[PDB]
RNA sequence: UAGGGGAUCGAAGAUGAUCAGAUACCGUCGUAGUCUUAACCAUAAACUAUGCCGACUAGGGAUCGGGUGGUGUUUUUUUAAUGACCCACUCGGCACCUUACGAGAAAUCAAAGUCUUUGGGUUCUGGGGGGAGUAUGGUCGCAAGGCUGAAACUUAAAGGAAUU
RNA sequence: GAGGUAAAAUUC
């Protein structure tokens, strides 16, 4: 039955907004239905920052960060450990886990 | 839009009896409700009420004593014979010893116990018990 | 023999509370079944339906027995208690007990004449447990309890001689049918009837003036 | 107003939309169109009369396993071949 | 079976049936 | 509820709520009765002379037993302009 | 590897709450005293009780033990709980004797009619 | 019916204004409480001192004229009000329940913590919500020290207080314990103040 | 259907693997199509699976659009006026959170509430599961199809919510 | 505030 409220997405009185494509399996999905992960990262790892400071010719240098916004479908966000199935009462928690 | 003012003025009263509000505020109440509220005021179901007067329709604040179970409306206004008041006072009244199915005769808006004494009939509006 | 621990239970053995209708005034809860036994020994037990309830388990199939017990004498006193247990005879022993704690008075009146000996209900009441709605309608004299034979015995043990009933929903079950009529008989006092508009000045509870014996000692 | 009209001059809508909804019963459907008269080979009757053509060995449906010893009866007033049953413990020998 | 492929089963059943009907008229 | 001669039959006239004028029935376990003392000068509460305020279980479930007690105690004469009739 | 059961912790709770005298944090005086003052059937469960009372007597002088009152915190905390500090009361104004009363609070004082010392400090938005 | 004596004294108004009892709640505000009067800016409100004192003498008037003095159980699970309810039993009978409420106490007559009181006094309706819920089954009047944002369901006459500071709760218990000792007369005089210091009813940190 | 476009993706189809078989999933290539003009068709899980109009019933925090008040803040050239923002209030929104007096078979619902203490106005649809969204007839369309729409016969269960 | 991951597996 109706286990949710909006039941698939974050559309409140629009009908149709925008289809987007997944990054893992190229699945077409609405934009508010696909979950989002702003996977911000450094351009180098934590182990490659020691050897880069010795090889740098610069006295001081600001480390760049590779920013990217990439979406997931429902089927490739559960196989990959991104989201998990929760209990019936803990579905309502919309806060990000810290 | 609005079709029955008397039906929209009793729903504010019945919701006040359930929630416990001692007063209502009804609009666009006519003088049909004025001759109707005086029926309940004579029998003691409501207290005093004050028709305020703006030029448009007026509003009424009915001070209620809390002694009212439900005052309803019968839509539309069916024609009632003298030999058919027993059908209405048995279906939608809880007991025989009380309850007032009011019905508009040519003498005015009037309960059925006075229509037996005056030997007149007419159209029905609602029921008070 | 029996040692009360409830504050109301010590006023029962001492004898300060005589009638049950004094407890019904102040909505006092009854948590021990010895309270309304020493004040009215005239109650009669009656079982209505004993059906097996089952739970699916890993190794085998676990089962229990549900007992529906309706107690109560005449003059407007009933009680409904439903208790499940692992046996049949053990379920009806504790089915009486819950029915002793669930005693509620029934207001009966007249049909259309205040002549004497009230036989029928006063107003039309309806209870709803589950899907079953039981519409109790007052009947004239000698009309009989026009109801289901499970609902009839609950009304024969109620002091009601004559009543008209209407039902709606799946009334073949007796779990929700008997509880729907049990709400309906309790709604007789919960209806504003005229000639009750006089205001009594709220008498003092028996736990206030008999608080010397109703204590820990 | 619970879907249905409640107008004081609206008895025509309440008597046509019943007739548009009486075609959902079974009893109202079999009576007007003559289903008992045209099909169901007894022509609106309770009993009839026929001639045995042959005997049957109709096996009972699952989960039971039996032979019900039926017969084939051709009617007289219609001429339709209708299967028939013998509701006793061995009156098939009593019939030919 | 699936209610869509029963629908297309009856859909190609219609085209095959009215083609035989149209060549006998 | 009486008859032709004597015989006050069908007893247990139930309690009525002092706020909403509704009948407090038997199995209404959320009902609350308030006992208020009659005090005078120099102490002397005199236990036994109560001011009984009975409230039903609907007012507490609605959440207005704090406000319904302000109306029923000021008109007796033991408050002042704390509770305003105008709102 | 090894976790004590409840019945060891039940009897050890019964010993500490009433035998805080005649027992110290040494094991050998906690072992030979349970031979008479308690009725323990076996030696193995007897040493496990005395081995756990000794573990709890070590953490009494270090800090308070929660959920266990040994008939001496019943006396030493009640004489501590009535602290009754001196005239620096933080309600009776002795330091900055005039009361810090805001603008809307000053209107509440004149509404009830009483005469009090008021120091007006305007709060910002 | 209270002629001249039971009004607000200026010797007690300095205690309420200095203990921050007149400070209200945040931007959240319950419509059911008509106690908002001259709200100070930055979102806060001002609780009426003249209305707090008068809703406090009705709370102590119900505690009086009860035959058993021990059936008035104060409930406190808040850490700021644990000390102010144990000393409420040192002066009245008034057996307290502090810390955990151990539910099944108003019902469940089998357990060893089964208390059957007559009047339950509540520090805060949010944290002591089990005491309010179980009192609706066994017919107990409930008095609570409700803040302006506290829920007001299943509670009787309440005293508008603040529960955000260290000194706002404990001085209200000092006023409730004093008025139940002026009534049931042990101190015959009301003009002279009560014997001991009001610092005894304030919670102490473990440090 | 008839022109223009035809970069990608790509129903058909050809191949490479996997597989007992693999006309598939996966890999590669590639039409029709995706784009547009001029016409047709007009069905979707066209769903909020919840007709529309009107009234009443409950608290709370946000936000969009407009407006009104500030002992307001900031931008400032000489103080301004605007704009942005804050606070308070009020309409019209998309909604949400906590609750149950109420409603429901339950999941749940400020509405599915004010409904046996069953009548505000009004339109449409449904009457056990199949056979049937099939047959025939009429009509529309270039076609695929859309709308309207049974019977014979067969079965006693199908189905919903929830618990273990 | 970032921290790994896809072979095949049909029936009673
Ligand atoms: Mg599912
Ligand atoms: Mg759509
Ligand atoms: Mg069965
Ligand atoms: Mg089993
Ligand atoms: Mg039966
Ligand atoms: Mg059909
Ligand atoms: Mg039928
Ligand atoms: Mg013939
Ligand atoms: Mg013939
Ligand atoms: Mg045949
Ligand atoms: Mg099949
Ligand atoms: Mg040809
Ligand atoms: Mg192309
Ligand atoms: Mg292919
Ligand atoms: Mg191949
Ligand atoms: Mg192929
Ligand atoms: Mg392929
Ligand atoms: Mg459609
Ligand atoms: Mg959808
Ligand atoms: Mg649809
Ligand atoms: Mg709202
Ligand atoms: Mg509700
Ligand atoms: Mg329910
Ligand atoms: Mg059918
Ligand atoms: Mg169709
Ligand atoms: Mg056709
Ligand atoms: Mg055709
Ligand atoms: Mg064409
Ligand atoms: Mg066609
Ligand atoms: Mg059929
Ligand atoms: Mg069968
Ligand atoms: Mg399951
Ligand atoms: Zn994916």
């Amino acid at each position: 039955p109706k286990k949710r409220a909006s039941n698939g997405r974050n559309k409140k009185g629009r009908g149709h907004v925008k289809p987007v494509r997944c990054v893992n399996c190229s699945k077409s999905i609405p934009k508010d239905k696909a979950i989002k992960r702003m996977a911000i990262r450094n351009i180098v790892e934590a182990a490659a920052v020691r050897d880069l400071s010795e090889a740098s010719v610069y006295p001081e240098y600001a480390l760049p960060k590779t920013y990217n916004k990439l979406h997931y479908c429902v089927s490739c966000a559960i196989h990959a450990r991104i989201v998990r199935v929760r209990s019936r009462e803990d579905r309502k928690n919309r806060a990000p886990p810290q | 839009t609005r079709s029955s003012v008397l039906a929209d003025a009793l729903n504010a009263i019945n919701n006040a009896e359930k929630t416990g509000k001692r007063q209502v505020l009804i609009r666009p109440s006519s003088k049909v409700i004025i001759k109707f509220l005086q029926v309940m005021q004579k029998h003691g179901y409501i207290g005093e009420f004050e028709y305020i007067d703006d030029h448009r329709s007026g509003k009424i604040v009915v001070q209620l004593n809390g002694r009212l179970n439900k005052c309803g409306v019968i839509s539309p206004r069916f024609n009632v014979k003298i030999g058919d008041i027993e059908k209405w006072t048995a279906n939608l009244l809880p007991a025989r010893q009380f309850g007032y199915v009011i019905l508009t005769t040519s003498a005015g808006i009037m309960d059925h116990e006075e229509a037996r004494r005056k030997h007149v009939s007419g159209k029905i509006l609602g029921f008070v018990y | 023999g029996w040692v009360p621990v409830t504050k109301l239970g010590r006023l029962v053995k001492a004898g300060k509370i005589t009638t049950i209708e004094e407890i019904f005034l102040h909505s006092l809860p009854v948590k021990e079944f010895q309270i309304i036994d020493t004040l009215l020994p005239g109650l009669q037990d009656e079982v209505m339906n004993i059906k097996p309830v089952q739970k699916q388990t890993r190794a085998g199939q676990r089962t229990r027995f549900k007992a529906v017990v309706v107690v109560g004498d005449s003059n407007g006193h009933v009680g409904l208690g439903i208790k499940t247990a692992k046996e049949v005879a053990g379920a009806i022993r504790a089915g009486i007990i819950i029915a002793k704690l669930s005693v509620i008075p029934i207001r009966r009146g007249y049909w259309g004449t205040n002549l004497g000996q009230p036989h029928s209900l006063a107003t039309k009441t309806t209870g709803k447990c589950g899907s079953v709605t039981v519409r109790l309608i007052p009947a004239p004299r000698g009309s009989g309890i026009v109801a289901s034979p499970a609902v009839k015995k609950l009304l024969q043990l109620a002091g009601v001689e004559d009543v008209y009933t209407q039902s709606n929903g799946k009334t073949r079950t007796l779990e929700n049918t008997l509880k729907a009529a049990f709400v309906a008989i309790g709604n007789t006092y919960g209806f504003l009837t005229p000639n009750l508009w006089a205001e009594q000045p709220l008498p003092v509870s028996p736990l206030d003036i008999y608080s010397d014996e109703a204590s820990a000692q | 107003g619970k879907g249905k009209p409640r107008g004081l001059n609206s008895a025509r809508k309440l008597r046509v939309h019943r007739r548009n909804n009486r075609w959902a019963e079974n009893n109202y459907k079999k009576r007007l169109l003559g289903t008992a008269f045209k099909s169901s080979p007894f022509g609106g009757s309770s009993h009839a009369k026929g001639i045995v053509l042959e005997k049957l060995g109709i096996e009972s449906k699952q989960p039971n396993s039996a032979i019900r010893k039926c017969v084939r009866v051709q009617l007289i007033k219609n001429g339709k071949k209708v299967t028939a049953f013998v509701p006793n413990d061995g009156c098939l020998n009593f019939v030919d | 079976m699936r209610a869509k492929w029963r629908k297309k089963r009856t859909r190609r059943l219609k085209r095959k049936r009215r083609k035989v009907r149209a060549r006998s008229k | 509820m009486e008859n032709d001669k004597g015989q006050l039959v069908e007893l247990y006239v139930p309690r009525k709520c002092s706020a909403t004028n509704r009948i407090i029935k038997a199995d209404d376990h959320a009902s609350v009765q308030i006992n208020v003392a009659k005090v005078d000068e120099e102490g002397r509460a005199i236990p036994g002379e109560y001011v009984t305020y009975a409230l039903s279980g609907y007012v507490r479930s609605r959440g207005e037993s704090d406000d319904s007690l302000n109306r029923l105690a000021q008109n007796d004469g033991l408050l002042k302009n704390v509770w305003s009739y105008s709102r | 590897g090894r976790v004590r059961t409840k019945t060891v912790k039940r009897a050890s709770k019964a010993l500490i709450e009433r035998y805080y005298p005649k027992l110290t944090l040494d094991f050998q005086t906690n072992k030979r005293l349970c031979d008479e003052i308690a009725t323990i059937q076996s030696k193995r469960l007897r040493n496990k009780i005395a081995g756990y009372t000794t573990h709890l007597m070590k953490r009494i002088q270090k800090g308070p033990v929660r959920g266990i009152s040994f008939k001496l915190q019943e006396e030493e905390r009640e004489r501590k709980d009535q602290y009754v500090p001196e005239v620096s009361a933080l309600d009776l104004s002795r330091s900055n004797g005039v009361l810090n009363v805001d603008n809307q609070t000053s209107d509440l004082v004149k509404s009830l009619g009483l005469k009090l010392p008021l120091s007006v400090i305007n709060v910002s938005a | 019916s209270l002629p001249a004596t039971f009004d607000l004294t200026p010797e007690d108004a300095q205690l309420l204004l200095a203990a921050n009892t007149h400070l209200g709640a945040r931007n959240v505000q319950v419509h059911q409480e008509p106690y908002v009067f001259n709200a100070r800016p930055d979102g806060v409100h001002v609780i009426n001192v003249g209305k707090t004192w008068e809703k406090l003498v009705l709370a102590a008037r119900i505690i009086a004229a009860i035959p058993n003095p021990e059936d008035v159980v104060a409930i406190s699970s808040r850490t700021f009000g644990q000390r102010a309810v144990l000393k409420f039993a040192a002066h009245t009978g008034a057996t307290p329940i502090a810390g955990r409420f151990t539910p099944g106490s108003f019902t469940n007559y089998i357990t060893r913590s089964f208390k059957e009181p007559r009047l339950v006094i509540v520090t805060d309706p949010r944290s002591d919500a089990q005491a309010i819920k179980e009192a609706s089954y066994v017919n107990i009047p409930v008095i609570a020290l409700t803040d302006l944002d506290s829920p007001s369901e299943f509670v009787d006459v309440a005293i508008p207080c603040n529960n955000r500071g260290k000194h706002s709760i404990g001085l209200i218990w000092y006023l409730l314990a004093r008025e139940v000792l002026r009534l049931r007369g042990a101190l015959v005089d009301r003009t002279q103040p009560w014997s001991i210091m009001p610092d005894l009813y304030f919670y102490r940190d473990p440090e």
